[PDB]
């Protein structure tokens, strides 16, 4: 199905401890490819797939130097963003910086991404157009100007629509096997009675690729919300993932329920009962 | 603004007595980034650990994954102990098979 | 404003040291030290974004060092140097990264490393009034002028009529000439000419001066030879206009 | 691959 | 990493000359840059896949994707346009590696010449007598020194802006009492409409 490929840039200032830390991580759709510390000894993007292992020492030296120069850009915004909203001396603060681009099955370009944000709430955020900016305040509104007059979103545009896809199409195809799969979840369901008159039932999905799955909880087909217990899909650690979603019940009425599962990798949505 | 984090201990595959594992605890939804994450067999700090390189999520707030190589057994207890600047003293989360 | 670039030009003996200093357009984000061997297409050496280091894959950190502490100016250090370094030192700035910026580059630093400081030699100007048989088969007179036996290259010619330095009909060799074309530390020779109407040249009440200026050795430097430290200095030649 | 241009102050 | 076209070209004021920059790996961005005497390169044109086709004053330049290739159009030369122009290549992140150059000459159009060699007066400071070619056309080239104690220097152009009179000349002097007009340009093709003074 859809693609996508997402660059996440971190800067955490520490005074006392030097230099702020900067953390870069390559993603494409669940799966992370790339990374760079600046607290790391090698001072190199290093690889974290099998696929992107491939690519040459060009390639290596090419991220190594867009990645340092970002970095070196943020201890400096550090320092400006601070002033901006004339903040006190004592602190560390946050820079974060997301970008890239989707695709479709058919491999054409959908949409470009840049959003920064500044100690966890948003800074300045380009729109789907490529072409203007947003400002969450008027600290943001200095670098909006600013980036006006330095062209910014025009060449911003360029590699979005360009090379962040042309970049995209070709890890997709280099790693196929990985990338363009689909494993489907492996459901069970477990009872756990938590009274003599009570009990929580459990919908278990193990070990699916990607990140989106859909667990909902059915008493004669009517949806439910009301002690719906949802957990948050965490990664398993080999690539794929696992979600559980349990409802409290009355005992003798578990037939009424069913557990209806939506995934990418099942050829019809799946309907479960005790 | 302070985000607490949502804590996860679980196993990769399906908990199995005498079968070797791995142990996992899913840190997310805070900030600042900042976060002291430990693993604990019986009240005490495993020494082999290896974690995942930080990210964010879409409302800008961090998630990190540390497991670690494991063969669980009845009698040994694991959990997870996790401190941010958002709590007193640590959260300790005790490892349930079933969950 | 533009780049700045500190000195114009420089003289160091075979394994001595040297540091060449650049300030950058006001608010560039990117510098760049290039050097530029005769006049060969010019090779990077360091990158700069702020206070740090983008690519320096291309340095000879053997000898070269290269800072930017406050994210503004940045030296560059040659410690020690080498024969194979004398160059054109150039440094550019961007605003920042950069694809639609073009760099902005400064004048650069012309270094020569020499063997011995000994085979420094300033300039000898001198003058030749225009012939007599060129104002009456044209109508006009040209000026002649050599600076001679000076070593290395650092040097600039310059034309001024009454005070007023000139560049209308005024003509300076591209590249100096071997007086010993043999030897490779061989001392230089160069000429300029000055043409004027013959009218002009006619009126005594008309100066004539030929100026070089040599970029020699500092005071500085350590100097025992029989002859004066060539340091940095104007020599000059001067005509006055004749009638006859 | 990741953006190389613009990487400009805010 | 990148190749230039023609290494050195010497046209006649007023031709038109193409140079050409090659690309073994896809482009970004093209700078061009002109270098004049012992001063810093000055910046001409980038190009960008954007746009690809642009100028700077009476030079216009193209950029070829599919050909991974870019030249400079340099049209009705104006004796102006020496020397050398050196093509920038961009990275991902805009970092130049400069192609070999291409050290531009444009000799002058000398409209009514009169060749004539000279012979300057001084006998100050300096020994002996300098003589000086002039007014010879942009055809004829000055060939250097046979002698190793006689000196000659190559040909360059002078303008009397207040004249609009545009003019070449070449200067040759010696230490040698042997050292004379006439036999001074001997390794070089003095013009038949000829003036040796006397």
């Amino acid at each position: 199905g859809s693609h996508s490929m997402r660059y996440f840039y971190t800067s955490v200032s520490r005074p006392g401890r030097g230099e702020p830390r900067f953390i870069a991580v390559g993603y494409v759709d669940d799966t992370q490819f790339v990374r760079f510390d600046s607290d790391a000894a090698s001072q190199r993007m290093e690889p974290r797939a099998p696929w992107i292992e491939q690519e040459g020492p060009e390639y290596w030296d090419q991220e190594t130097r867009n990645v340092k120069a970002q970095s070196q850009t943020d201890r400096v915004d550090l320092g400006t963003l601070r002033g901006y909203y004339n903040q006190s001396e004592d602190g560390s603060h946050t820079i974060q910086i997301m970008y890239g681009c989707d695709v479709g099955p058919d491999g054409r370009f959908l949409r470009g991404y840049r959003q920064d944000a500044y100690d966890g709430k948003d800074y300045i955020a380009l729109n789907e157009d490529l072409r203007s900016w947003t400002a969450a305040d008027m600290a943001a509104q200095i670098t909006k100007r600013k980036w006006e007059a330095a062209h910014a979103a025009e060449q911003q545009r360029a590699y979005l629509e360009g090379r962040c896809v042309e970049w995209l199409r070709r890890y997709l195809e280099n790693g196929k096997e990985t990338l363009q799969r689909t494993d489907p979840p492996k459901t069970h369901m477990t009872h756990h009675p938590i009274s003599d008159h009570e009990a929580t039932l459990r919908c278990w999905a193990l070990g699916f690729y990607p990140a989106e799955i859909t667990l909902t909880w059915q008493r004669d087909g009517e949806d439910q919300t009301q002690d719906t217990e949802l957990v948050e899909t965490r990664p398993a650690g080999d690539g794929t993932f696992q979600k559980w979603a349990a409802v409290v019940v009355p005992s003798g009425e578990e037939q009424r329920y069913t557990c209806h599962v939506q995934h990418e990798g099942l050829p019809k949505p799946l309907t479960l009962r005790w | 603004i302070q985000r607490t984090p949502k804590i996860q201990v679980y196993s990769r595959h399906p908990a199995e007595n005498g079968k070797s594992n791995f142990l996992n605890c899913y840190v997310s939804g805070f900030h600042p980034s900042d976060i002291e994450v430990d693993l604990l067999k019986n009240g005490e700090r495993i020494e082999k650990v290896e974690h995942s390189d930080l990210s964010f999520s879409k409302d800008w707030s961090f998630y990190l994954l540390y497991y670690t190589e494991f063969t669980p057994t009845e009698k040994d207890e694991y959990a997870c102990r996790v401190n941010h600047v958002t709590l007193s003293q640590p959260k300790i989360v005790k490892w349930d098979r079933d969950m | 404003a533009g780049v700045a670039q500190s000195p114009r030009y420089k003289i160091i003996e075979k394994r001595q040291s040297v540091a060449f200093w650049c300030n950058p357009i006001s608010g560039h984000a990117t510098l760049y030290w290039y050097q530029q061997i005769l006049g060969q297409g010019p090779k990077l050496l360091i990158q700069f974004q702020n206070n740090g280091v983008v690519d320096d894959s291309q340095l000879p950190k053997d000898r070269f060092s290269a800072e930017r502490l406050k994210g503004v100016d940045s030296t560059l250090k040659i410690q020690p140097a080498k024969l194979e370094d004398s160059a054109v030192y150039l440094c550019a700035s961007s605003l920042g990264q950069g694809l639609l910026y073009g760099y902005t580059f400064g004048s650069g630093t012309r270094l020569t490393v020499l063997e011995d400081l000994n085979k420094v030699f300033p300039p000898e100007v001198a003058v030749f009034e225009p012939s007599e048989a060129e104002i009456s088969h044209t109508q006009k007179a040209t000026l002649v002028c050599l600076a001679t036996g000076f070593y290395p290259d650092h040097v600039e010619l310059s034309w001024w009529v009454n005070g007023k330095e000139v560049h209308s009909g005024v003509c300076t060799d591209p590249q100096p000439l071997k007086e010993q074309p043999a030897l490779n530390d061989s001392r230089y020779a160069l000429s300029s000419r000055l043409r004027v109407s013959a009218t002009f040249w006619q009126n005594p009440r008309n100066h004539f001066r030929c100026q070089v200026q040599f970029y020699g050795l500092s005071e500085n430097d350590e100097w025992t030879q029989d002859r004066a430290k060539p340091v940095t200095q104007i020599v000059s030649a001067e005509a006055w206009g004749r009638a006859d | 691959g990741t953006s190389g241009s613009p990487i400009i102050n805010r | 990493q990148p190749v230039q076209s023609p290494q050195a070209v010497i046209l006649r004021e007023g031709e038109d000359a193409v140079i050409n920059c090659s690309s073994s790996k896809a482009l970004y961005s093209v700078h061009w840059y002109r270098q004049k005497h012992g001063e810093a390169p000055i910046f001409l044109m980038i190009l960008l896949k954007g746009g690809e086709q642009k100028g700077h004053d009476k030079i216009s330049a193209s950029f070829n994707e599919k050909k991974q290739q870019s030249s400079l159009y340099l049209t009705a030369s104006q004796l102006s346009y020496s020397g050398t122009y050196f093509c920038g290549l961009g990275d991902a992140g805009n970092m130049l590696t400069f192609g070999g150059g291409t050290r531009l000459m444009v000799k002058p159009h000398i409209q009514n010449p009169d060749p004539a060699v000279y012979q300057l007066r001084d006998s100050k400071s300096s020994d002996k007598s300098v003589c000086l070619f002039t007014d010879f056309d942009s055809q004829t080239n000055v060939s250097q020194s046979k002698d190793s104690d006689v000196y000659i220097t190559d040909k360059c152009v002078l303008d009397m802006r207040s004249m609009d009179f545009k003019s070449n000349s070449a200067v040759a002097w010696s230490n040698k009492s042997d050292f004379a007009c006439a036999n001074a340009f001997n390794n070089s093709i003095i013009p038949e409409d000829t003036f040796f003074p006397s």
